[PDB]
């Protein structure tokens, strides 16, 4: 039935995926050990776990996701963890050497080594899968690892799989902060990759992360358990008519087909709401218009763009938790006659309603706090455009006297790719440019 | 449309009525209920209107249609057209049901 | 003997099917388990219509439930009258349809229809003579409009001899559920105007406004929506159901109300529709009932019969009144209501009243009548079609699945036609 396989490539992939698994390990009442040793008080199970886990003939859990990384500190991290006894092994690929923010030895010196065993775990891991719909493939733009491994690895499942669903998770590297030098020159090689060879992309960073968190959350201190739980609830916010029911169901292919209106612009935009603590989450009434308004605020985005500078093409609208049709259509009522809110002049509507009966959880330790119903927004803009024209103008600035590309001219690849990436990333730009006006 | 079956008056009445309010004029329920009785007096009595009115466009200026400076008219006619048109099927709640009754 | 044959497609097809069996069940008395528990004397007697007879005197449903999803039938089966059916005719698929026509069509039209039309033609060959085929779904999505145009096709061409009956959920720019809904919509327009009989107009959005402002419900969901639209088929389907003095059925409706095959589109409605506090105090009669039916207040329309001309009209009755005002009150109406009637032909109300009151209401009777009001939908589609069709958006999922881009420029042909047609047929003058 609907079952789905996640890949997890570099350290960031790695973690949001021990992120995911341990929230649905919370949420469906899953023991750290892998069996049910819940014999005297029982506090929930009895659901649909073959989505992601799979049940063995002694009542144990075994997770499907793929765990593969260049660098083995991050395996060694993980494995001598609490959960070791959940995974197994055979799930985590070492390394000798690795990226660490590079793509030509991870695409061709380095990935290149490492094929045909994640090959042959994936073939295994699919076959023991009986209904196939998409992948959760986890990475990030700036980790070497995540760039190029990734794009070597989705080159092929591409060409292995074609009527199954490609989706992509990464980090965007924000304009005003950063993490290395290098991040936009594995950019430029992943996006053509990501372009030109999946179906959808979702593009999201760190610095509007931290902004969301010091103006709801309030913290002076963050940390990446704090991203990771966020992402993760995105995650599960998304897939959620997927394990459990509703009045309306969306699986992946119903919501990914709308998704999608051109081969070349499948980059929406995500909103999670609401992104609230514990204090912020008891003297506050909380009802479904408010919410859906505050959706749209850019203040509550996680990639920083202006909506007001763009218009929509596509919108696509997810609930979790008791949440009552009036209100959806209530909230659609209004903002279909709020001036703000710009679109075209050939869109007058589009949008889905997933009803989900189960309402989110909460973890003991973390900082959300218990709402009676979420919200999830994937809705598809132009606004969004001037991060890749900032990326080109950088690649374009760093490029003039090539600064730090004779490494990866010694390493063996083609100088050509960069104008190649250059010039389709302007390629696409225009095309965006022209979706973008209307008559 | 002159024929007598009144399917022709009420294409003709459905363009009077908004020329009958380009000068303001009240196009009347009981001014149309004596059209179609032919009690003497009514319809008679809005056309001289009209006509004195025609003598007061010809009469010193501006043709009708350069008259709207005046007072702005087409405010609400909008909604007075449509409302015409409503109460011309009004008075066919009364009116044309003789004439109905031949082709019923 | 005259049995009717029912069928399911679509999610809220299924769940409409589903509460309108659970509706019949409770309204006849039948029990969860399976056996008889009613106490009335014309629940035995014409029962079979939409049962089998079996051992023990235990009724079986006689409704095919397709899908693509099996996840819908986890969820009706679950239910308190879900395992009463028969999961045999719960043919699901394994792939979602992703609210694709020509995908659902094409797809999962091809290796899944074998055996919906084995099981349908072997529940046809089980009884001995049939009337028509019932199939209730919507057009938002692949699941019904995908399957459910092409199963019509299928038993059209097997029996051309059969009533072609179905209750579409027609779309609303104002309340949406699919970006490319208006495509869906689109393609499911040409096989309902060419290859189905007749086809009643369904509205979420209309119910929804019925239900805050007269009902005045708390949590108004899907199940008081499943109830109305149960409740309706339940009093269009009495005709036959529970036989009284003047008693209609499916066929001669469709043959007196649609004045020609390109028009068969109808404008349900039911009348007593009160808030909680308002039904212990009423007036039980036949003006009150006339009015509701005939104000555009108490209809499931999202538009406006006023700005057309009534075509055919049909007032279906179940109770136990009299013969004189349903007449008296047609005429006066006539009389008085003349511009917003055909006048070239008069008399476009049919009296209808079935003496057997239904269970739990003593005055109950629906509105069954085809105004001049859907033309504005039509052309509202037909502008967004051409909107989303000039720059082709939304257009290469289709194209990947091989179907080419003539269907569209064909059935916006088709719609063009279709609505000058009914333009040039709503002011029909009497002569020149």
């Amino acid at each position: 039935m609907r079952e789905c396989i996640s890949i997890h490539v570099g350290q960031a992939g790695v973690q949001i995926g021990n992120a995911c698994w341990e929230l649905y390990c919370l949420e469906h009442g899953i023991q750290p050990d892998g069996q049910m040793p819940s014999d005297k008080t029982i506090g929930g199970g009895d659901d649909s776990f073959n989505t992601f886990f799979s049940e063995t003939g002694a009542g144990k859990h075994v997770p499907r996701a793929v765990f593969v990384d260049l660098e083995p500190t991050v395996v060694d991290e993980v494995r001598t963890g609490t959960y070791r006894q959940l995974f197994h092994p055979e799930q985590l690929i070492t390394g000798k050497e690795d990226a660490a923010n590079n793509y030509a030895r991870g695409h061709y010196t380095i990935g290149k080594e490492i094929v045909d065993l994640v090959l042959d775990r994936i073939r295994k891991l699919a076959d023991l899968c009986t209904g196939l719909q998409g992948f959760l493939i986890f990475h990030s733009f700036g980790g070497g690892t995540g760039s190029g491994f990734a794009s070597l690895l989705m080159e092929r499942l591409s060409v292995d799989y074609g009527k199954k669903s490609k989706l992509e998770f990464a980090i965007y590297p924000a304009p005003q902060v950063s993490t290395a030098v290098v991040e936009p020159y594995n950019s430029i090689l992943t996006t053509h990759t990501t372009l030109e060879h999946s179906d959808c992309a979702f593009m999201v960073d760190n610095e509007a992360i931290y902004d969301i968190c010091r103006r709801n959350l309030d913290i002076e201190r963050p940390t990446y358990t704090n991203l990771n739980r966020l992402i993760g609830q995105i995650v599960s916010s998304i897939t959620a008519s997927l394990r459990f029911d509703g009045a309306l169901n969306v699986d992946l292919t119903e919501f990914q087909t709308n998704l999608v209106p051109y081969p070349r612009i499948h980059f929406p935009l995500a909103t999670y709401a609401p992104v609230i603590s514990a204090e912020k989450a008891y003297h506050e009434q909380l009802s479904v218009a408010e919410i859906t308004n505050a959706c749209f605020e850019p203040a509550n985005q996680m990639v920083k763009c202006d909506p007001r500078h763009g218009k929509y093409m596509a919108c696509c609208m997810l609930y979790r938790g008791d949440v009552v049709p009036k209100d959806v259509n209530a909230a659609i009522a209004t903002i279909k006659t709020k001036r703000t809110i710009q679109f075209v002049d050939w869109c007058p509507t589009g949008f889905k309603v997933g009803i989900n009966y189960q309402p989110p959880t909460v973890v003991p330790g973390g900082d959300l706090a218990k709402v009676q119903r979420a919200v999830c927004m994937l809705s598809n803009t132009t606004a969004i455009a001037e991060a890749w024209a900032r990326l080109d103008h950088k690649f374009d600035l760093m490029y003039a006297k090539r600064a730090f590309v004779h490494w990866y001219v010694g390493e063996g690849m083609e100088e050509g790719e960069f104008s190649e990436a250059r010039e389709d990333l302007a390629a696409l730009e225009k095309d965006y440019e022209e979706v973008g006006v209307d008559s | 449309s002159e024929s007598r079956g009144s399917t022709a008056k009420l294409n003709n009445f459905s363009r009077l009525q908004p020329t009958l309010h380009l000068l303001g004029l009240q196009f009347d329920q009981n001014v149309a209920q004596s059209i179609i009785t032919e009690k003497p007096g009514a319809a008679t009595k809005l056309l001289y209107q009209l006509y004195i009115a025609l003598q007061k466009k010809k009469k010193t200026g501006l043709t009708g249609l350069e008259i709207q400076t005046m007072q702005p008219q087409t405010n609400l006619r909008l909604q007075t057209l449509k409302s015409e048109a409503f109460r011309e099927q009004r008075l066919n709640r009364r009116r044309q049901n003789e004439i109905m009754a031949k082709i019923q | 003997m005259r049995e009717i044959v029912h069928l399911q497609a679509g999610q809220c097809g299924n769940q409409i099917g589903a509460k309108f069996w659970e509706v019949i069940s409770d309204e006849h008395g039948i029990d969860p388990t399976g056996t008889y528990h009613g106490d009335s004397d014309l629940q035995l007697e014409r029962i079979n219509v939409y049962y089998n007879e079996a051992t023990g005197g235990k009724y079986v449903p006689r409704a095919v439930l397709v899908d693509l999803e099996p996840g819908t039938m986890d969820s009706v089966r679950s239910g308190p009258f879900g395992q009463i059916f028969r999961p045999d005719n719960f043919v699901f698929g394994q792939s979602g349809a992703g609210n694709n026509w020509a995908k659902g069509h094409y797809t999962e039209g091809a290796e899944l229809v074998d055996s919906v039309l084995d099981v349908v033609r072997k529940e046809a060959e089980s009884c001995d003579c049939l009337q028509g085929f019932q199939l209730t779904h919507s057009l938002g999505g692949g699941t019904g409009s995908g399957m459910g145009t092409l199963l019509i096709s299928k038993i059209r061409e097997e029996y051309p001899d059969r009533i072609m009956n179905t209750f579409s959920v027609v779309p609303s720019p104002k309340v949406s559920d699919t970006v490319v809904e208006p495509y869906n919509a689109t393609l499911s327009v040409h096989q309902l105007v060419e290859n189905t009989d007749e086809t009643y107009c369904i509205d979420n959005e209309a119910l929804y406004d019925i239900c805050f402002r007269t009902l005045k419900l708390t949590t108004p969901t899907y199940g008081d929506l499943n109830h109305l639209v149960s409740a309706t088929m339940s009093g269009v389907t009495t005709c036959l159901r529970f036989p009284g003095q003047l008693n209609a059925d499916l066929r001669k409706l469709a043959v007196n109300m649609v004045p020609f095959p390109r028009l068969h589109f109808f404008m349900p409605g039911f009348a007593p529709l009160t808030s909680r506090g308002s039904q212990q105090y009423r007036a039980l009669t036949v003006p009150e009932l006339t009015q509701q039916m005939f104000d555009a207040k108490n209809m499931m329309a999202a538009c406006d019969p006023r700005h057309g001309r009534y075509l055919t009209v049909a007032a279906v009755f179940r109770g136990r009144m009299s013969m004189k005002e349903v007449d008296e009150q047609m005429l006066n109406v006539q009389n008085k209501n003349s511009s917003y009637f055909v006048e070239w032909i008069p008399n476009n109300v049919k009296t209808a009243v079935c003496d057997i009151p239904p269970r739990g209401l003593k005055m109950s009777a629906t509105f069954i009548g085809n105004s001049t009001a859907i033309q504005e939908l039509f052309k509202r589609i037909s502008e967004q079609f051409t909107a989303m069709f000039r720059r082709k958006a939304f257009l290469h999922w289709y194209t990947g699945e091989g179907m080419d881009e003539m269907e569209f420029t064909e059935a916006e042909s088709n719609m063009n036609d279709l609505v000058s047609e009914y333009q040039q047929y709503q002011d029909a003058t009497a002569e020149e």
